[PDB]
């Protein structure tokens, strides 16, 4: 959300995107196809599993404590014992709760984020190339088969090769 | 013409709710369960040394309850104890029985070390149908049960040093008659007076003769009591009746033990948590099994279920 | 030529400053405050069930004292003490009186139910003019000052099975005469001792003839003790002299009551958080007026004040 | 602060902008005016009344405790009864501070971001059509009626109307 | 041809590594240490007021064990009580030692006002060579060990009323002598029986003869108790023996002072917290330290480390 | 890395930039030269200096607490004194260890915040007169000496003086 890259300018995910996080689809002068991103995929994943493993840190070995069940009614003493835990209980209670809601947002928050950042990626490369139509996709105006769809993917497109051809399909009448 | 190239994530048509700072439920493609909730029911017998009280409690076990008699020097990093144990000898009763049982599950260890008091002018191992030990009319096995010898009974004046490194736990008791028939048929004085002291303390203790309620036989009662001698201490008993004398020290410990109270079985299992519930894994940080638990275990929290997003937000088509 | 769109956000003239975890003090638009510090200063007496103690404490209730009798076996989710509260009974004092006042306060129930105690050979009924009751010298209603008969006060011996299904409490007490003459002129022997006794305990208490200090016109205590007798068990009392006997047991429960020391007047209104200040709302999360609380309340917090931002920051032209 | 939209490359905001949160301001052939965005203004309403609920949720029903106030000195237990109450009442203190201190944080954050997603995607409809002044404003290299602007705000801008007019207002010399 | 204008951040060789949500060791550029792990090693004196135990507990300087009546009437902040120190007087015992020194501690003050008690019919200013003073057989300073005076002991009944704005707090004490005979030879009756009251509160005790282990000469002990009497109520003692009277009252305050356990040596310098391995700076918001601290400290907490990130990613050429 | 500039699009850092936290590298028709930029590196400086006052503000005044070391054993009264404070101990260690989560955290996304608002502000100024390359670097397509590297560098660049020479250089064949 704090992107506005998915739930927002991406109408919606891929439910066919089965080996990866993110990726492409495209359509040229040879058909259509989808391949998966690995390293934004990699990136996102690394992240999560990152904050799963310092969940599963704590040992929090813990022997001998006080009672916590009394079968006799004792007062004072007992009021105590009973209050210093429902306090314990109630304090990891909230950050147990507040510990999910921040994690969750921020997971949520870095997903959008690795989204954007292979927009912005993919952009930068295409340099003058292409316009962004503001729905996740490129317009790219030149032919651009499928070896060349492999070469935006694979980071090796070398945007000089076709910018006199897609310049002049740019800026028409 | 040319060509289109989209940009696009994943979406699962399964998804997950999970909350947020923002929404208390938002769907997104995958999440992981962060409170334990179930428990296998068992107590695994692995890796802690767990000591199964059976039909023992650790008191009953400690003072030498006959049917308890198994259990001597025995050790334990957890001692469970069962709520069908029965007492079955003496009647008693344990003032501050809550502390000694805790310093005593805490020291993990009943090992029982013999001391030669000097008990001359007074007979010894006095007994009572109530506390059968075989057929014999027997007492708590710790404990020594001292009465008239000729029909006199001495003013008792006994001494034990502490000449080891370690701390010493001695177990006694007082014991008080249901008659003045049975006071003086014992002690000979009506009233009798036992003070245990050492260097730094003393605790002075008076019988109530008198009827308690009708329990196993006896309408009399014993109190237990416990004294620590430091090393360089040294313990000295003073009774003109009464007196409930022990049979030696408890080797106290420190150390990781502890108790607790769970109908659970033990099991041929491995597993670091245990609660009265049974064991339970910690892969996961918090639990709702239990509030009582023991060993290597997830936090309790009131939660029943926190679920962890693994995955972005999930989007269908 | 053509045309300009510019974006832009609101701002107010009126901002207010919050705190961020890089600055302490911020601009925004709008905030809310997150800790309530105030109270109507009137404890509402719905929807719990609002007991007012008015001049007597909830032990003076409980034992009887005349002042306090419209009390009898009244109920209260929170029993409210206030401070111009006083006793004008026989002086006592209550060892331990502040678990007897927790244990009571926690059932929430003053119901008395009167049992028909043996007993013949002590006469019944002692009272002092220290513990009027209308006209008659009194006692405490819930207890029974059993003193000689034709001069003679018998060892007695008394039972009480409990054949029931729930804990009965039972309270009672022992008299601390002034003299060794009003000793021995209303018990005969120079001094008593009162044993109380269940299966599983024991209390048992001597007098202590001598003055204490002038209070309501006597030199002279009681003592109150408190004995719980679950079901199967019994109460069997043993007393030589000084014994005040009760007349039956207080029906113990447990619940959500609870007491509180407060001179906030109760009034005609809703509220579920309950202070010493008075009832405040409960639509904020934290709380400033008092750490004694009852009911569904903010958390109590030493800040006077936490403002959470409700719009943008705040840039004024 | 995050996105340096708000009291970053937006000078400052508007004190008459009072029916919505997010807008618009323009200059054109026929005057000016001033429209709010809904939806952007909405999606941060939205989120800020998400967080006013999650704090409004818990119950702590809490009855029967410890004493707090003592009368007599009594030493050891009221030491550890006061002790257990005043290590409550600072950790609670200390997440009641810290609650806050993240929840501001992100709401400045997290009100940027929408001023932020509105300008791109009031970016991404323009196309070739307009330029980033870099001061939150966009200028129009064509003409623009109030139809016109309406069609922006609206979301229903057809950028290839007035592609012509624009790129040649745009490349001249 | 033209330009290019490159936009960068800058690194550093020896970079830090620092804990996220996300990594548990990523490395920036520079960061800080919020735990605070050192100390200087000894208590500043500054600005707390340190009142050096030296060879005496806080108790032996309260009671006037003869060499700590230097610390009579001494005021603190922190109390540091020293593990060498001893007690050099008539061998004692104080029950619930721990809450005695607990509010004297807490009161920050030995301030004694001398009364004068009407001991008329009895002895005062009983000594022993276990407690010499100079080298006059001798006794506790604050105390008044009362003996028979030609050979009667006279029940004693003396009251002190608090007729001032502040509470008093009286320290006495119960005699336990060796023998029958040395019992009879100060006391005259074979048990004695020392009863301290107020309007609110009765403290009843009686000496149990007989001999505890041999400590500096005496095999008989002093045990302590205390009494506090608000404004307004009085204080009475009745004692037909073994009584060890009060000379006066200590003044109660309450205040910021405690107590400390250190072997840390007081220096000429300036600290707000206070630890027992010294003080400690409090720039830092936590500390590994130790748990127990007195004054302004960062808080306790199990990690030796914590570093706070105070640059960005560092990312090496 | 929530924004991708540092430790991202932005290949590394320079360690011979010792005079600010951000800054330009150029080369043009003189040579070459390097610039720190004050802005950017107070604005993270001041961000960061204002986390470190908060943590150093609580002042944790405590005087008489309970004893929490033990030369004799006691039971049930000695066990709750333990637990308290190991209670007390434990959800402090949390606070402490979450804390420093939280900051470190939002220190790196909020210093790679800066970097990225100077790269978008560098961007807004040169409109048409330069292309990103996509390594964080702009190129100048047209004479740009030393004193108009400093006109970018100061914010008083004037596109409209080279916007002629520079389209005529983007739009070759
Ligand atoms: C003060 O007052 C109390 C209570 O009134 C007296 O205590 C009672 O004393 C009598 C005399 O010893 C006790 O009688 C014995 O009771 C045993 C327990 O009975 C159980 O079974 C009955 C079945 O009807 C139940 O109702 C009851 O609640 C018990 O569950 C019996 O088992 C005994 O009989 C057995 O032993 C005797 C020899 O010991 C044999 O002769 C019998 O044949 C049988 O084998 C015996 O009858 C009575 O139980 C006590 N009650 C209580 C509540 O304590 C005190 O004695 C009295 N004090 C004085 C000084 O007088
Ligand atoms: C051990 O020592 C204590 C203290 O020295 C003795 O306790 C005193 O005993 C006497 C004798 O009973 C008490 O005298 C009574 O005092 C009542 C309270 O007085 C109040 O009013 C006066 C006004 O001057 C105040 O100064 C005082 O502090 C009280 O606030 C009086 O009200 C009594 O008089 C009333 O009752 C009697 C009959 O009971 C009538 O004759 C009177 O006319 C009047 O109606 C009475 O004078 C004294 O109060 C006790 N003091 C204390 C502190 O307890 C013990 O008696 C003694 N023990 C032994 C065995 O000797
Ligand atoms: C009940 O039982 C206890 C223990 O059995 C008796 O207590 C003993 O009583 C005797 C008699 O007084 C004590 O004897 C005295 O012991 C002092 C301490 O001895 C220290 O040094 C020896 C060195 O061998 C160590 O072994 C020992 O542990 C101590 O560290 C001596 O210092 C005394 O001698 C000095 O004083 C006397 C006069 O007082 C002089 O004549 C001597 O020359 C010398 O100056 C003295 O010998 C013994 O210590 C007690 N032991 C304990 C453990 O308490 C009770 O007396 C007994 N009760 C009854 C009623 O019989
Ligand atoms: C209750 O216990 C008391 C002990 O406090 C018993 O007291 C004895 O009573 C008998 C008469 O039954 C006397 O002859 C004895 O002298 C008393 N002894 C003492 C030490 O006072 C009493 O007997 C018990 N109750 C019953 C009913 O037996
Ligand atoms: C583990 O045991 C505890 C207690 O033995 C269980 O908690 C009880 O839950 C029932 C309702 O299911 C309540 O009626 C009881 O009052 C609870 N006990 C207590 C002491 O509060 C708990 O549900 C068990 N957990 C599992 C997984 O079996
Ligand atoms: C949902 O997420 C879980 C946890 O993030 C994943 O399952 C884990 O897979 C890892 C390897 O990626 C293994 O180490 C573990 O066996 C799993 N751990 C847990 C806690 O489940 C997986 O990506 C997803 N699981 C499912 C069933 O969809
Ligand atoms: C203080 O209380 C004691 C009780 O412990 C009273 O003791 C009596 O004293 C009188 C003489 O005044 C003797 O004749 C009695 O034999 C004592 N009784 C006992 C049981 O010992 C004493 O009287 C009280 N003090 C005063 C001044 O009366
Ligand atoms: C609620 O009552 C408490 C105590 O009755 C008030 O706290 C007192 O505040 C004054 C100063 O205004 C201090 O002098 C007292 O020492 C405080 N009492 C205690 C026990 O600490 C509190 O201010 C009241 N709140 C309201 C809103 O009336
Ligand atoms: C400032 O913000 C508050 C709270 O966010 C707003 O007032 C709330 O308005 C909502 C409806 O939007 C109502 O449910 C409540 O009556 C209000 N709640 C609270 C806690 O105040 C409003 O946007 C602003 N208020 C003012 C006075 O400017
Ligand atoms: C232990 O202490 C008791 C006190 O409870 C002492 O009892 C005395 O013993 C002597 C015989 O040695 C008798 O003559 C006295 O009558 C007893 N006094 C009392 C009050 O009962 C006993 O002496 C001490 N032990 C030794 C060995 O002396
Ligand atoms: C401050 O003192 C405490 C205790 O005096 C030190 O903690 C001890 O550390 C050693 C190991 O170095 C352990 O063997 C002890 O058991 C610890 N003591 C306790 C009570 O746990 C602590 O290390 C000291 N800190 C400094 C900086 O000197
Ligand atoms: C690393 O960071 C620290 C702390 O952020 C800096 O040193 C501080 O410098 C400030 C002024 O900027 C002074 O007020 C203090 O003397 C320092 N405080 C602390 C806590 O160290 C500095 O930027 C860096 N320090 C080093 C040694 O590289
Ligand atoms: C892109 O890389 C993949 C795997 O590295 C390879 O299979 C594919 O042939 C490459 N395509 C191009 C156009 O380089
Ligand atoms: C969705 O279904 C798959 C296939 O059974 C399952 O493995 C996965 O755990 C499910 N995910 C969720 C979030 O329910
Ligand atoms: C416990 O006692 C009962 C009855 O005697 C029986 O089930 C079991 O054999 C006893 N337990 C042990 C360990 O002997
Ligand atoms: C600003 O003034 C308006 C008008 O009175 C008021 O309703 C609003 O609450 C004020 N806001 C702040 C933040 O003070
Ligand atoms: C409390 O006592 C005083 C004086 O008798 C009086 O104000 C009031 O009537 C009493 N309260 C009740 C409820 O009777
Ligand atoms: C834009 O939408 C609003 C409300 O939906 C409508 O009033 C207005 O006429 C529309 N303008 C255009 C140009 O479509
Ligand atoms: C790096 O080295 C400098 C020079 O000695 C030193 O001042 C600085 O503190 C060091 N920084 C780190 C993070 O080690
Ligand atoms: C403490 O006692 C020892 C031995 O007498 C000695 O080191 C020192 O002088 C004493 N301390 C004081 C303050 O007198
Ligand atoms: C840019 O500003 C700096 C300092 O303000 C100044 O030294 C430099 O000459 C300026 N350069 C230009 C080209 O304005």
């Amino acid at each position: 959300g704090i992107f506005g890259a998915i739930a927002g300018f991406i109408e919606n995910g891929w439910e066919g995107m089965v080996d990866g996080w993110y990726g492409f689809r495209h359509q040229n002068s040879e058909g259509t196809g989808q391949a998966a991103d690995l390293k934004s995929t990699q990136a996102a994943i690394d992240q999560i599993n990152g904050k799963l493993n310092r969940l599963i840190e704590k040992t929090n070995e813990k022997f001998q404590q006080i009672e916590k069940e009394f079968s006799e009614v004792e007062g004072r003493i007992q009021d105590l014992e009973k209050y210093v835990e429902d306090t314990k209980i109630d304090l990891w209670s909230y950050n147990a709760e507040l510990l999910v809601a921040l994690e969750n947002q921020h997971t949520i928050d870095l997903t959008d984020s690795e989204m954007n950042k292979l927009f912005e990626k993919t952009r930068k490369q295409l340099r003058e190339n292409a316009e962004d139509m503001g729905n996740g996709c490129f317009k790219i105006y030149h032919k651009c088969d499928n070896a060349c769809i492999g070469s935006i993917r694979n980071g090796t497109y070398d945007h000089d090769v076709y910018r006199d051809e897609a310049l002049n399909n740019r800026f028409q009448i | 013409p040319g060509a289109t190239l989209c940009l696009g994530h994943h979406a699962v048509p399964n998804g997950t709710l999970v909350k947020t700072i923002t929404n208390d439920q938002i769907e997104v493609t995958n999440a992981t369960e962060l409170v334990q909730s179930s428990s296998t029911g068992r107590i695994c017998g692995s890796p802690h040394r767990i000591l199964d009280g059976k039909n023992c409690t650790l008191i009953d076990a400690l003072l030498g309850d006959p049917h308890c008699d198994g259990f001597q020097n025995k050790e334990w990093d957890l001692f469970v104890e069962r709520s069908k144990a029965y007492s079955n000898c003496y009647p008693y009763d344990v003032p501050d029985y809550a502390s000694l049982r805790s310093l005593v599950a805490s020291s993990g260890t009943l090992e029982f070390i013999n001391e030669d008091f000097n008990w001359t002018g007074v007979a010894q191992d006095g007994g009572s149908y109530a506390c059968k030990r075989g057929s014999v009319n027997s007492f708590f096995s710790r404990l020594n049960w001292l009465h008239k010898l000729e029909y006199k009974y001495p003013a008792l004046n006994v001494t034990m040093p502490n000449n080891g490194k370690f701390d010493k736990l001695y177990i006694w008791g007082v014991h008080h008659p249901s008659t003045d028939s049975d006071q003086t048929s014992l002690y000979v004085r009506a009233s009798g007076r036992v003070t245990v002291s050492t260097k730094r303390s003393q605790q002075t203790v008076t019988p109530n003769i008198g009827s308690r309620p009708w329990v196993r036989g006896q309408s009399s009662r014993i109190s237990i009591y416990w004294t620590i001698v430091k090393p360089g201490d040294i313990l000295l008993i003073n009774s003109t009746g009464n007196l409930i004398a022990p049979r030696g020290y408890f080797k106290i410990r420190n150390g990781k033990s502890s108790i607790m109270r769970s109908d659970a079985p033990i099991g041929n299992c491995s597993s670091e948590c245990i609660t009265p519930n049974g064991s339970i894994p910690n892969d996961k940080p918090f639990q709702n099994v239990n509030r009582i638990t023991y060993g290597a275990c997830p936090r309790y929290v009131k939660q029943n279920t926190l679920k962890l997003a693994t995955g972005m937000r999930n989007v269908p088509e």
